[PDB]
């Protein structure tokens, strides 16, 4: 069968983007060796390593969607994978606000209209308990 | 309005104790409440 | 004119997914970095990146003797889904700037740059000239403003929408990972369009409506028929938990009535709980079934049953931002049929800025 | 009293305003501050 790719953005240091950025033009498999990624259990924490010098790592959800688009003619585009998330390195703290470009920023809080009425899986708990329970009473509130 | 619950459980060996949770999060309280009108009409 | 991937047309499944639940349509186009079971990044530790320039210019250099070879006109060349790796080509990024567009393509579907410019009055030195895309002059603006005279703006055009698109560089810090089952691989990036709002060409359809019913029940016929295809038994045949397994919400009576006609249940002897194939039914072949389903109608289902879960999850306003609504107002908008309130609460964008597609007589 | 010319002119530049804001906030290379 065949597998969606699974493509992310790596956000790095300045001076150490610079070194990543001169050593991949650079093409040799030196490279390999001096960049590693090691990925928590966690899911949303990790370690990329430059040279060996470990930096702390947080994958984060980014705010809008951005989609990998190929090109052998630079005039028709095929679209290759979707990306939504960012190991920027160095629940509310893994989303970012702000969007890649730089016309895209506070994205989140400006440029997105917001529609309201994790909390629906709280309701499903609390439906579970309800059906392990015996008798249930409930009554809207006021100040109290 | 905020939304609050009595569980009546049976602990270990013999014991009838009852929790009284209080839901203060008014998005919770919907999607509770709409299953609970949603199952009274389900009879 | 927009040709997509072979594997775009043939509706293929990791492309085209025949079901989406609750949770995956939540994250819809949003997809979640899974965690491999088995492979060489399922063993926990560092894992090495790897470096593809090699790659990238070996499979340029291969592509140029390909289209060299026949010819050197303009080929065809993504036949594969091997073909639609990021591990190759120029790759480009864009970015959206609504949170969720009405229309949105699926992996494997093709698009163009049109680059329109409207000349000056009079006389004009030339389109500025652009990287991408080809240029186009435009006197009737293809958008809802007018082009300024010496103004080129840069659109990606397909058959799903058309948006004005803005070329941004990269940030100096920002590498692009491509993770697969065997490891990590790295390209830079240099050029990321913004995309702005976009301007519907193809109708969402409703809920409930006969276009939404019409094409779950050809998605449907379509893939018994490739599993048909795909059967190597001499008299065709096929299992019924194959299909349950890819459309697991549907009736099962649904299913049976797709296989009513055209195959028939053996309970006894050879063949036994299969559904083999009529021996007097033609199977369509391979430009017929792509002439039953179009991949933009499946993007434009996706788009419905994704709003569907959104609006469900969140309890008039929202119902008028549905796109089924707003693609009918801006379809009906082009046709002349009626106006659309610039300002309102379909806004994509909250504030000012970006247009609401929704009718005003 | 105006049903027809009005409303169709007074849609039109709303439109070309709505465009010519959307392109010029997008293609903005100014550095926004975080909130």
């Amino acid at each position: 069968p065949h597998e969606l790719e699974s493509q992310f953005i790596l956000r790095l240091p300045p001076e150490y983007a610079s070194t990543v950025r001169r050593a991949v033009q650079s093409g040799h498999v030196n490279l390999k060796d001096r960049l590693t990624i090691e990925l928590h259990p966690d899911g949303r924490h990790g370690i990329v390593r430059v040279d060996r010098v470990p930096l702390a790592s947080k994958l984060v959800d980014l705010p809008c969607v951005m989609e990998s688009l190929k090109t052998i003619d630079k005039k028709t585009f095929y679209k290759t994978a979707d990306i939504c998330q960012m190991l920027v390195s160095t629940e509310k703290k893994f989303i970012w606000n702000h969007g890649i470009t730089l016309p895209l920023k506070n994205v989140r809080k400006r440029r997105f209209r917001k529609t309201a009425k994790d909390v629906e899986k709280e309701v499903k708990r609390l439906l579970s308990t309800d059906a392990e329970a015996v008798s249930t009473r409930w009554e809207i509130i006021a100040e109290d | 309005r905020c939304l609050k619950i009595y569980r009546t459980f049976r602990d270990e060996e013999g014991k009838e104790y009852v929790r009284c949770e209080t839901v203060r999060k008014p998005a919770v309280i919907d999607a509770y409440v709409r299953i609970r009108t949603t199952k009274d009409e389900e009879f | 004119i927009i040709q997509h991937s072979i594997p775009a047309v043939e509706l293929r499944q990791p492309f085209f997914p025949t079901h989406m639940g609750p949770i995956k349509l939540r994250q819809f186009h949003r997809p979640p970095l899974k965690k491999y079971s088995f492979g060489a990044l399922s063993q926990p530790g560092p894992h090495s990146v790897q470096p593809l320039l090699k790659h990238i210019k070996k499979k340029a250099k291969m592509r140029e003797q390909e289209r060299q070879a026949s010819g050197g006109g303009e080929m065809f060349f993504m036949r594969t889904p091997q073909d639609l790796t990021g591990k190759d080509g120029d790759l480009i990024l864009a970015e959206y700037s609504e949170e969720n567009g009405p229309l949105m393509m699926q992996v494997g579907m093709a698009t163009k740059i049109k680059n329109y410019y409207k000349r000056k009055p009079g006389k004009d030195p030339g389109a500025p000239d652009c990287k991408y895309g080809e240029t186009v002059y435009c006197h009737t603006s293809p958008f809802l403003g007018s082009l300024h005279p010496g103004q080129l703006l840069q659109a990606f055009e397909n058959n799903l929408f058309r948006a004005p698109i803005y070329l941004h560089k990269m940030p100096e810090t920002d590498f692009l990972i491509i993770r697969t089952r065997q490891g990590y691989y790295i390209r830079e990036l240099v050029d990321i369009f913004v995309v702005g709002q976009q301007c519907p060409l193809f109708e969402v359809p409703g809920p409930n409506s006969k276009r939404a019913n019409t094409h779950i029940r050809d998605f449907l016929q379509v893939f018994i028929y490739r599993l048909f295809w795909k059967s190597k038994d001499r008299p065709r045949r096929i299992r019924m938990e194959d299909i349950k397994k890819a459309f697991p919400s549907h009736s099962e009576s649904s299913i049976r009535k797709r296989l009513k006609l055209c195959a028939d249940f053996k309970r006894t002897g050879m063949d036994s709980n299969w559904w083999v194939l009529k021996s007097d039914f033609r199977l369509p072949t391979e430009e017929e079934i792509r002439a039953m389903v179009s991949p933009e109608q499946c993007c434009a289902y996706y788009s419905m049953i994704a709003a569907e879960q959104r609006l469900k999850d969140a309890g008039d306003d929202e119902v008028r931002t549905a796109p089924w609504n707003t693609t009918r107002a801006f379809i009906a908008a082009m046709k002349g049929k009626c106006l659309l309130e610039v300002t309102g609460v379909a806004d994509p964008t909250g504030c000012g800025e970006g247009f609401s597609y929704v009718k005003i007589p | 009293r105006f049903s027809v010319a009005e409303h169709q002119e007074r849609y039109k530049e709303e439109c070309q305003r709505i465009f010519d804001l959307q392109n010029k906030v997008l293609s903005s290379t100014e550095v926004l501050s975080t909130d």
